[PDB]
Protein backbone atom coordinates (compact mmCIF):
# COMPACT_ATOMS: atom_id res chain seq x y z
CA UNK A 1 0.00 0.00 0.00
CA UNK A 2 0.79 4.06 -0.83
CA UNK A 3 -0.31 6.84 1.01
CA UNK A 4 -0.81 8.43 -2.14
CA UNK A 5 -3.41 5.77 -3.19
CA UNK A 6 -6.78 5.89 -1.17
CA UNK A 7 -4.97 6.94 1.88
CA UNK A 8 -2.88 4.04 1.86
CA UNK A 9 -6.42 2.77 3.52
CA UNK A 10 -5.15 5.05 6.73
CA UNK A 11 -8.05 6.99 8.45
CA UNK A 12 -6.21 9.82 9.63
CA UNK A 13 -2.13 10.41 8.77
CA UNK A 14 -0.33 7.98 7.01
CA UNK A 15 3.80 7.23 6.08
CA UNK A 16 5.38 5.56 3.40
CA UNK A 17 8.53 3.34 4.59
CA UNK A 18 11.48 1.61 2.91
CA UNK A 19 10.04 -0.91 0.97
CA UNK A 20 6.59 -2.09 1.00
CA UNK A 21 5.87 -0.80 4.14
CA UNK A 22 3.28 1.49 5.45
CA UNK A 23 2.62 3.40 9.14
CA UNK A 24 -0.58 5.12 10.05
CA UNK A 25 -0.95 7.75 12.58
CA UNK A 26 -3.20 9.64 14.33
CA UNK A 27 -3.90 12.99 15.76
CA UNK A 28 -3.12 13.78 19.33
CA UNK A 29 -6.31 13.02 21.17
CA UNK A 30 -6.88 9.60 19.36
CA UNK A 31 -4.94 6.35 19.31
CA UNK A 32 -4.83 3.78 16.28
CA UNK A 33 -6.76 0.22 16.43
CA UNK A 34 -5.42 -2.93 16.20
CA UNK A 35 -5.89 -3.35 12.49
CA UNK A 36 -3.30 -0.54 11.35
CA UNK A 37 -5.69 2.02 10.06
CA UNK A 38 -8.10 3.01 12.44
CA UNK A 39 -7.94 6.10 14.87
CA UNK A 40 -10.08 6.17 17.93
CA UNK A 41 -10.44 9.07 20.36
CA UNK A 42 -8.94 8.64 23.56
CA UNK A 43 -9.91 12.15 25.31
CA UNK A 44 -13.52 13.67 25.81
CA UNK A 45 -13.61 16.65 23.15
CA UNK A 46 -10.75 15.41 20.18
CA UNK A 47 -10.10 17.60 17.63
CA UNK A 48 -12.35 17.83 14.77
CA UNK A 49 -15.76 15.89 15.78
CA UNK A 50 -18.65 17.61 17.04
CA UNK A 51 -19.77 17.01 20.42
CA UNK A 52 -23.88 17.37 19.77
CA UNK A 53 -24.01 14.87 16.65
CA UNK A 54 -21.59 12.13 18.36
CA UNK A 55 -24.07 11.58 21.12
CA UNK A 56 -27.16 12.38 18.92
CA UNK A 57 -25.97 8.54 17.56
CA UNK B 1 -22.01 34.50 4.12
CA UNK B 2 -24.44 34.42 1.53
CA UNK B 3 -26.76 31.91 0.64
CA UNK B 4 -26.36 30.00 3.66
CA UNK B 5 -28.18 28.89 6.25
CA UNK B 6 -28.16 29.51 9.97
CA UNK B 7 -25.60 26.93 11.60
CA UNK B 8 -27.34 25.28 14.33
CA UNK B 9 -26.27 25.76 17.49
CA UNK B 10 -23.00 23.81 18.70
CA UNK B 11 -22.42 22.37 15.36
CA UNK B 12 -19.54 24.72 14.18
CA UNK B 13 -17.79 24.64 17.83
CA UNK B 14 -14.48 25.28 16.46
CA UNK B 15 -15.70 28.88 15.13
CA UNK B 16 -14.32 32.01 16.45
CA UNK B 17 -15.56 35.52 17.10
CA UNK B 18 -12.53 37.91 16.67
CA UNK B 19 -13.50 41.42 18.31
CA UNK B 20 -11.69 45.10 18.33
CA UNK B 21 -13.12 47.19 21.23
CA UNK B 22 -16.20 45.31 21.11
CA UNK B 23 -17.04 45.56 17.34
CA UNK B 24 -16.84 42.70 14.95
CA UNK B 25 -13.55 42.09 13.18
CA UNK B 26 -13.37 39.14 11.82
CA UNK B 27 -13.29 34.78 12.36
CA UNK B 28 -11.25 32.64 12.71
CA UNK B 29 -11.05 28.52 13.64
CA UNK B 30 -9.61 27.26 17.34
CA UNK B 31 -6.85 24.89 16.39
CA UNK B 32 -6.23 23.43 19.67
CA UNK B 33 -6.81 24.95 23.38
CA UNK B 34 -4.64 28.27 22.77
CA UNK B 35 -4.10 28.67 19.46
CA UNK B 36 -6.41 30.10 16.92
CA UNK B 37 -5.92 30.20 13.26
CA UNK B 38 -7.29 33.61 10.97
CA UNK B 39 -6.61 35.81 8.32
CA UNK B 40 -3.48 38.08 7.84
CA UNK B 41 -5.35 40.85 6.19
CA UNK B 42 -7.83 40.99 9.37
CA UNK B 43 -5.08 43.03 11.09
CA UNK B 44 -4.05 45.73 8.74
CA UNK B 45 -5.56 48.66 10.51
CA UNK B 46 -5.38 47.58 14.22
CA UNK B 47 -4.13 50.33 16.06
CA UNK B 48 -4.43 49.09 19.95
CA UNK B 49 -3.45 45.45 19.80
CA UNK B 50 -4.34 45.00 23.21
CA UNK B 51 -8.22 45.45 22.64
CA UNK B 52 -8.32 42.55 20.67
CA UNK B 53 -10.91 39.57 22.32
CA UNK B 54 -11.84 36.06 20.97
CA UNK B 55 -14.67 34.54 21.63
CA UNK B 56 -15.84 30.93 21.77
CA UNK B 57 -19.16 29.00 21.67
CA UNK B 58 -20.52 31.70 20.11
CA UNK B 59 -23.80 31.94 18.26
CA UNK B 60 -26.31 34.40 18.99
CA UNK B 61 -24.53 37.88 18.81
CA UNK B 62 -27.95 38.90 20.46
CA UNK B 63 -27.99 37.18 23.52
CA UNK B 64 -25.98 35.48 26.38
CA UNK B 65 -26.55 32.10 27.24
CA UNK B 66 -23.72 31.49 28.91
CA UNK B 67 -21.60 28.73 26.71
CA UNK B 68 -19.49 31.84 25.20
CA UNK B 69 -15.94 31.96 26.62
CA UNK B 70 -13.95 34.89 25.53
CA UNK B 71 -9.72 35.46 25.83
CA UNK B 72 -7.61 38.13 25.25
CA UNK B 73 -5.50 37.97 22.10
CA UNK B 74 -1.54 37.60 23.45
CA UNK B 75 -0.25 37.09 20.25
CA UNK B 76 -0.66 37.59 16.62
CA UNK B 77 1.91 35.92 14.41
CA UNK B 78 1.80 36.84 10.85
CA UNK B 79 4.19 35.69 8.13
CA UNK B 80 7.37 37.79 6.98
CA UNK B 81 5.93 37.57 3.39
CA UNK B 82 2.29 38.99 3.51
CA UNK B 83 2.14 42.34 2.51
CA UNK B 84 0.00 44.74 3.68
CA UNK B 85 -3.22 45.61 1.36
CA UNK B 86 -2.36 42.53 -0.56
CA UNK B 87 -4.22 39.21 -1.47
CA UNK B 88 -0.67 36.83 -0.83
CA UNK B 89 -0.07 34.47 2.12
CA UNK B 90 -3.05 35.31 4.01
CA UNK B 91 -2.67 33.62 7.71
CA UNK B 92 -2.00 34.64 11.00
CA UNK B 93 -1.65 32.84 13.69
CA UNK B 94 -3.05 33.57 17.39
CA UNK B 95 -2.40 32.90 20.95
CA UNK B 96 -4.46 33.39 23.57
CA UNK B 97 -3.48 34.52 27.02
CA UNK B 98 -5.32 32.08 28.25
CA UNK B 99 -6.73 28.31 26.96
CA UNK B 100 -10.30 28.24 26.20
CA UNK B 101 -12.01 24.94 28.27
CA UNK B 102 -13.42 22.72 25.98
CA UNK B 103 -16.99 21.54 25.92
CA UNK B 104 -20.05 20.47 23.79
CA UNK B 105 -19.91 24.22 22.69
CA UNK B 106 -16.07 24.77 21.92
CA UNK B 107 -13.89 22.36 20.26
CA UNK B 108 -10.93 22.89 18.21
CA UNK B 109 -10.66 21.78 14.45
CA UNK B 110 -8.01 19.21 13.60
CA UNK B 111 -4.76 21.40 11.66
CA UNK B 112 -4.14 18.47 9.63
CA UNK B 113 -0.37 17.05 8.54
CA UNK B 114 0.89 18.40 4.91
CA UNK B 115 1.20 15.40 3.16
CA UNK B 116 -2.53 14.04 3.79
CA UNK B 117 -4.08 17.69 3.31
CA UNK B 118 -2.17 17.98 -0.28
CA UNK B 119 -2.90 14.27 -1.28
CA UNK B 120 -6.28 13.29 0.23
CA UNK B 121 -8.16 16.67 1.46
CA UNK B 122 -7.35 18.60 -1.41
CA UNK B 123 -9.57 16.15 -3.54
CA UNK B 124 -13.26 16.34 -1.33
CA UNK B 125 -14.64 18.22 -3.30
CA UNK B 126 -17.28 20.13 -0.95
CA UNK B 127 -16.21 21.79 2.17
CA UNK B 128 -17.66 24.13 4.98
CA UNK B 129 -17.76 27.78 5.33
CA UNK B 130 -18.82 29.54 8.13
CA UNK B 131 -19.41 32.88 9.98
CA UNK B 132 -21.38 35.61 11.36
CA UNK B 133 -20.29 38.21 7.62
CA UNK B 134 -22.47 39.89 5.68
CA UNK B 135 -25.66 38.11 4.27
CA UNK B 136 -25.51 39.81 1.00
CA UNK B 137 -23.08 42.27 -0.73
CA UNK B 138 -23.74 45.79 0.66
CA UNK B 139 -26.10 44.33 3.29
CA UNK B 140 -26.57 43.97 7.09
CA UNK B 141 -23.95 41.30 9.13
CA UNK B 142 -25.80 37.86 10.42
CA UNK B 143 -26.88 38.21 14.47
CA UNK B 144 -26.57 33.87 13.69
CA UNK B 145 -23.42 31.75 12.80
CA UNK B 146 -24.09 31.28 9.23
CA UNK B 147 -22.88 28.46 7.13
CA UNK B 148 -22.60 27.16 4.17
CA UNK B 149 -21.49 24.34 1.17
CA UNK B 150 -18.58 25.39 -0.84
CA UNK B 151 -17.21 23.13 -4.07
CA UNK B 152 -14.01 23.34 -4.23
CA UNK B 153 -11.76 24.35 -7.97
CA UNK B 154 -8.44 23.38 -9.36
CA UNK B 155 -7.10 26.53 -10.04
CA UNK B 156 -6.94 25.69 -13.76
CA UNK B 157 -10.45 25.79 -13.44
CA UNK B 158 -11.00 28.21 -11.76
CA UNK B 159 -8.89 30.81 -13.91
CA UNK B 160 -10.57 29.15 -17.07
CA UNK B 161 -14.08 29.73 -14.96
CA UNK B 162 -13.66 33.24 -14.11
CA UNK B 163 -14.73 35.91 -15.77
CA UNK B 164 -7.17 41.45 -10.80
CA UNK B 165 -5.34 39.63 -8.51
CA UNK B 166 -3.16 36.28 -9.29
CA UNK B 167 -4.36 33.07 -7.95
CA UNK B 168 -0.79 31.60 -6.65
CA UNK B 169 0.00 28.29 -5.22
CA UNK B 170 -0.78 29.87 -1.37
CA UNK B 171 -4.71 30.11 -2.75
CA UNK B 172 -7.71 27.92 -3.72
CA UNK B 173 -10.82 28.74 -5.02
CA UNK B 174 -13.97 27.49 -3.81
CA UNK B 175 -17.73 28.42 -4.10
CA UNK B 176 -19.99 29.36 -7.15
CA UNK B 177 -19.66 31.67 -9.98
CA UNK B 178 -23.64 31.94 -10.65
CA UNK B 179 -24.02 34.73 -8.07
CA UNK B 180 -26.01 32.69 -5.33
CA UNK B 181 -23.28 31.47 -2.86
CA UNK B 182 -20.49 32.77 -1.45
CA UNK B 183 -18.11 33.90 1.79
CA UNK B 184 -18.15 37.40 2.32
CA UNK B 185 -15.86 40.39 3.94
CA UNK B 186 -17.07 39.61 7.97
CA UNK B 187 -16.50 35.66 7.56
CA UNK B 188 -12.89 36.59 6.47
CA UNK B 189 -10.13 34.38 9.04
CA UNK B 190 -13.15 32.12 9.49
CA UNK B 191 -12.66 28.30 8.28
CA UNK B 192 -12.81 26.08 5.56
CA UNK B 193 -13.18 23.07 7.06
CA UNK B 194 -13.33 19.45 4.91
CA UNK B 195 -14.76 16.21 6.43
CA UNK B 196 -12.97 12.68 6.03
CA UNK B 197 -13.95 9.55 7.44
CA UNK B 198 -15.52 11.08 10.81
CA UNK B 199 -13.13 13.81 11.06
CA UNK B 200 -12.99 17.25 9.89
CA UNK B 201 -10.05 18.97 8.93
CA UNK B 202 -8.78 22.81 8.11
CA UNK B 203 -8.08 23.48 4.83
CA UNK B 204 -8.38 26.87 3.85
CA UNK B 205 -9.29 30.69 5.62
CA UNK B 206 -11.75 32.82 3.81
CA UNK B 207 -9.60 35.30 2.59
CA UNK B 208 -10.68 37.30 -0.67
CA UNK B 209 -12.72 37.80 -3.93
CA UNK B 210 -14.05 40.31 -6.37
CA UNK B 211 -16.87 41.41 -4.08
CA UNK B 212 -19.20 38.93 -2.45
CA UNK B 213 -21.00 36.15 -4.73
CA UNK B 214 -20.10 38.06 -7.96
CA UNK B 215 -21.08 36.71 -10.84
CA UNK B 216 -18.47 35.16 -12.83
CA UNK B 217 -16.75 35.25 -9.72
CA UNK B 218 -15.12 32.47 -6.93
CA UNK B 219 -14.42 32.85 -3.42
CA UNK B 220 -10.50 32.79 -2.73
CA UNK B 221 -8.80 30.90 0.08
CA UNK B 222 -5.67 30.68 2.21
CA UNK B 223 -4.50 27.36 0.89
CA UNK B 224 -3.61 25.99 4.76
CA UNK B 225 -1.39 22.92 3.50
CA UNK B 226 1.04 25.69 2.58
CA UNK B 227 1.83 26.52 6.39
CA UNK B 228 1.38 23.57 8.05
CA UNK B 229 5.11 22.91 9.19
CA UNK B 230 4.95 27.73 9.76
CA UNK B 231 2.37 26.97 12.03
CA UNK B 232 3.60 23.73 14.03
CA UNK B 233 6.60 25.30 14.27
CA UNK B 234 5.44 28.08 16.15
CA UNK B 235 2.92 26.63 18.42
CA UNK B 236 6.28 25.31 20.02
CA UNK B 237 7.98 28.47 20.16
CA UNK B 238 8.24 30.43 23.80
CA UNK B 239 5.31 33.75 23.64
CA UNK B 240 7.50 37.45 22.89
CA UNK B 241 6.92 40.70 24.13
CA UNK B 242 4.28 42.58 22.13
CA UNK B 243 1.79 41.57 20.50
CA UNK B 244 2.41 41.37 16.78
CA UNK B 245 5.01 39.31 15.75
CA UNK B 246 6.55 38.66 12.23
CA UNK B 247 7.85 35.22 11.47
CA UNK B 248 10.13 34.30 8.60
CA UNK B 249 8.06 32.30 5.68
CA UNK B 250 8.94 29.54 4.98
C1 LIG C 1 -6.94 40.10 1.33
O1 LIG C 1 -8.36 40.27 1.43
C2 LIG C 1 -8.83 41.61 1.24
C3 LIG C 1 -10.30 41.64 1.57
O2 LIG C 1 -10.91 42.70 1.58
N1 LIG C 1 -10.91 40.47 1.89
C4 LIG C 1 -12.31 40.40 2.28
C5 LIG C 1 -13.11 39.37 1.51
C6 LIG C 1 -13.40 38.11 2.00
C7 LIG C 1 -14.16 37.21 1.25
C8 LIG C 1 -14.62 37.59 0.00
C9 LIG C 1 -15.46 36.68 -0.88
N2 LIG C 1 -15.19 35.24 -0.69
C10 LIG C 1 -14.33 38.86 -0.48
C11 LIG C 1 -13.58 39.75 0.27
O3 LIG C 1 -13.28 40.99 -0.17
C12 LIG C 1 -13.85 41.31 -1.44
C13 LIG C 1 -13.51 42.74 -1.76
N3 LIG C 1 -12.76 43.45 -0.89
O4 LIG C 1 -13.93 43.24 -2.79
C14 LIG C 1 -8.52 42.03 -0.17
C15 LIG C 1 -7.33 42.70 -0.42
C16 LIG C 1 -7.01 43.08 -1.70
C17 LIG C 1 -7.86 42.77 -2.75
O5 LIG C 1 -7.54 43.14 -4.02
C18 LIG C 1 -9.05 42.10 -2.50
C19 LIG C 1 -9.38 41.72 -1.21
CA1 LIG D 1 -24.36 34.71 22.38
Amino acid sequence: LICVNENGGCEQYCSDHTGTKRSCRCHEGYSLLADGVSCTPTVEYPCGKIPILEKRN
Amino acid sequence: IVGGKVCPKGECPWQVLLLVNGAQLCGGTLINTIWVVSAAHCFDKIKNWRNLIAVLGEHDLSEHDGDEQSRRVAQVIIPSTYVPGTTNHDIALLRLHQPVVLTDHVVPLCLPERTFSERTLAFVRFSLVSGWGQLLDRGATALELMVLNVPRLMTQDCLQQSRSPNITEYMFCAGYSDGSKDSCKGDSGGPHATHYRGTWYLTGIVSWGQGCATVGHFGVYTRVSQYIEWLQKLMRSEPRPGVLLRAPFP
